[PDB]
């Protein structure tokens, strides 16, 4: 059959330009005589569509949307691209690429939802402090330990346990918003206290949109 | 200026019959084709009906609907609801040269066992002290029900700046964990004696302590 | 307001006294708004209708009987 | 998020029977008083029904109006339309603390005769010349139908910089109205012999002209 | 019986506060146990609710103008006022004060509505200038005159004709953008030639928002 993807960066800042790219596989955009367009939804709200395209220069734009949207098709590398043009905090919706059959009627599929948002100016890398275990960290034969990803932004980062070796006992906490528009959280694991000192446990914290991959060690708290 | 008008909330008991609806404000339904979108959450949107009776190859039977246009309202009808059925069904008419979707209706029916609050404690780590930061953190993990209040104290004053902690979440356990973090500055953290986390869960209240060694 | 009206399983004062539409019914309607040429301004009363007829009417069949006819309001200005 | 649904337009011949309806999307119409207003263009709105069925004291009892709450929808039944029904419509609601009102629908319709298009001309006053200002003002009035094009001529020279000129606009004698207006500098208006403007209507051209004297 | 008078200023700036009060004559505000509220309407637009009052301190407002509105009620004066902040120029629309009998009922008596103007921060006034006849200017039994209105800002201009005395083919046109901002108008009326040297007419052009009210008399074109 067919299969539509897309790609492009899913963070852009406020008053910048958008570049979401979809891909077309299995088929061809000229042929079949059918029509694209991108329809975004926002979390927890509903669908709102953007802008229908055909493999001509015929466009046609929400209202709302009008004079903000630029979609380009080209059909030597068989997709379609999407540009928005002064993007503000409330662009932040999922966004989706699909397949017209019917123009004024429905879409035969629905590609996988790339989560596109606006990203403020606050962009830095995350501050990963390690959480040193301690006798008064552990209740009974069990201890705790873990990393904290402190004043990072924006959404989200992804934390593994020894490159995800470790899975039994991980909780990964959401993030929430401090006082000065950063986030914080922190991800650790329940292990028995007999393997503290001889077991070596470190925390692979990232950051795709901030390209941080920074490991760190965990290790028993040294009285100075 | 057209809009279709659908209900925020529905539910329904499983096996029953229930009729979505979805009003147009100007323009009339029977005008232009109204088409149904069963959306999973965190999933793509998959097309559940078209043509205003047509039915996808795939979907079940159950899956109904039917226009009144002297209300320009259109009519969804579901009959023996069951658990994948809990999913965002959106009214979708492009009418000309605009996709108006609709507003959207989702689906709620109906073990969680109670537990000890476990808490954990960490001082600040020597790094971030050598980065004029510090931050004490609370965890409450493995408890039920998902509703606990944090205080930090100082010695034996309460603490509520830099405060900021964690709604409890879902986990494999079957139970609830959340988290607390106090941000201080480095000074502060060295100028009191002892530094202590207390949570209270179901009236019992656990409580750790740190010190700065 | 008639475009409704357009559809097979009802009764109305057009589609019953001018054009029928049976249950068999596997047509393919279409229509559009052209309202800045048919409708003269002042009142264009060219195009009429009937809205008096004595019992029902087999449908595809056209009735011309002038023994009921009505003329329009068509106005450009309108909404 | 509680909006009322009105038709924007609703067209009708005197003498026969309408219906005006008024949709809630999310509270039931039933729930809270509807209420309807007649305002006269250019004047304040004024209360024609209230309480779903009582009528003021004043009005004709023609201005009916019943609740339908199955449907969500407040319907307003006028029979007998008259000259000064002409006039817009909005239903009011409450909610909760939160008054709503409606769309609007107004009565559109309710046999034009052609009318000459009479063209006057003035030259700039010598007030306005002592302004280091030129202006040229070209009227078309009395004269249907409403649609002209006008021209202005510097000499035999046609001008389209500086020209302005207006809609037409519905008179008291059931005509219409317009006007041009040409600006130009106190050396250009003396540059020029004489300045025309030429107005075309249905086909017929009527010239006038001016020259600074 | 009782009746509702507005008053305050129609221009309003913007990112300022607005200023409107609606007096009370023939009646009491605190007696009677009724309610108090402001609703206005654009040009061409439905009525929008804007809040209600109470003699004593209740008030409620919509949320789309909350935290935007500050009514107040003072019984000495017979009146109340409301105060509109940070207005954009999408606020012009014709308000109304009325009298509430019933809360979630309705209004039984409704003010004049008054017009405000918002546009772009700046105030010019007119610049009126004769339009002199001539026998040019006059076609049959019958010739014109008037006055044009230049140069103005912002909306409305009111042109009466010898204090309102003159009404009979007095035309009123709308005001059109001109190539740089302003507006420019004008009104004028058919008359027979006979009187065109034994009566005078004079144009009472009035400029609410720029404060000039200007009379400019008409005479026949003498030339030179």
């Amino acid at each position: 059959q067919v299969q539509l993807q897309e790609s492009g960066p899913g963070l852009v800042k406020p008053s910048e330009t958008l570049s979401l790219t979809c891909t077309v596989s299995g088929g061809s955009v000229s042929s079949g005589g059918y029509f694209w367009s991108w329809i975004r939804q926002p979390p927890g709200k509903g669908l709102e569509w953007i802008g229908c395209i055909y493999y001509s220069g015929s466009t046609n734009y929400n209202p709302s949307l009008k004079s903000r949207v630029t979609i380009s098709v080209d059909t030597s590398k068989d997709q379609f691209s999407l540009k928005l043009s002064s993007v503000t905090a409330a662009d932040t919706a999922v966004y989706y690429c699909a397949r017209q059959l019917w123009l004024r009627g429905r879409f035969d599929y629905w590609g996988q939802g790339t989560l596109v948002t606006v990203s403020s100016a606050s962009t830095k890398g995350p501050s990963v402090f390690p959480l040193a275990p301690s006798s008064k960290s552990t209740s009974g034969g069990t201890a705790a330990l873990g990393c904290l990803v402190k004043d990072y932004f924006p959404e989200p980062v992804t934390v593994s346990w020894n490159s995800g070796a470790l899975t039994s006992g991980v909780h990964t906490f959401p993030a929430v918003l401090q006082s000065s528009g950063l986030y914080s959280l922190s991800s650790v694991v329940t292990v028995p206290s007999s393997s503290l000192g001889t077991q070596t446990y470190i925390c692979n914290v990232n950051h795709k949109p901030s390209n941080t991959k920074v490991d760190k060690k965990v290790e028993p708290k040294s009285c100075d | 200026n057209f809009m279709l008008t659908q209900p925020h909330s529905v539910s329904e008991s499983p096996g029953k019959t229930v009729t979505i609806s979805c009003t147009g404000s100007s323009g009339s339904i029977a005008s232009n084709y109204v088409q149904w979108y069963q959306q999973r959450p965190g999933s793509a949107p998959t097309t559940v009906i078209y043509e205003d009776n047509q039915r996808p190859s795939g979907v079940p039977d159950r899956f109904s609907g039917s226009i009144d246009s002297s209300s320009n309202s259109a009519s969804l009808t579901i009959s023996g609801l069951k658990t994948e059925d809990e999913a965002d069904y959106y009214c979708q008419s492009y009418d000309s040269s605009n996709v108006v979707f609709g507003g959207g209706t989702k689906l709620t029916v109906l073990g969680q066992p109670k537990a000890a609050p476990s808490v954990t404690l960490f001082p600040p780590s020597s790094e971030e002290l050598q980065a004029n930061k510090a931050t004490l953190v609370c965890l409450i993990s493995d408890f039920y029900p998902g509703a606990v209040t944090v205080a930090w104290k100082a010695d034996s004053s309460p603490v509520k700046a830099g405060v900021e902690t964690t709604t409890p979440s879902k986990q494999s356990n079957n139970k609830y964990a959340a988290s607390s973090y106090l941000s201080l500055t480095p000074e502060q953290w060295k100028s009191h004696r002892s530094y202590s986390c207390q949570v209270t869960h179901e009236g019992s209240t656990v409580e750790k302590t740190v010190a700065p060694t | 307001d008639e475009v409704r009206q357009i559809a097979p399983g009802q009764t109305g004062k057009i589609a019953d006294y001018n054009y029928k539409l049976p249950d068999d019914f596997t047509g393919c309607v279409i229509a559009w708004n052209s309202n800045n040429l048919d409708s003269k301004v002042g009142g264009n009363y060219n195009y009429l209708y009937r809205l008096f007829r004595k019992s029902n009417l087999k449908p595809f069949e056209r009735d011309i009987s002038t023994e009921p006819l009505q003329s329009y309001g068509f106005q450009p200005t309108n909404g």
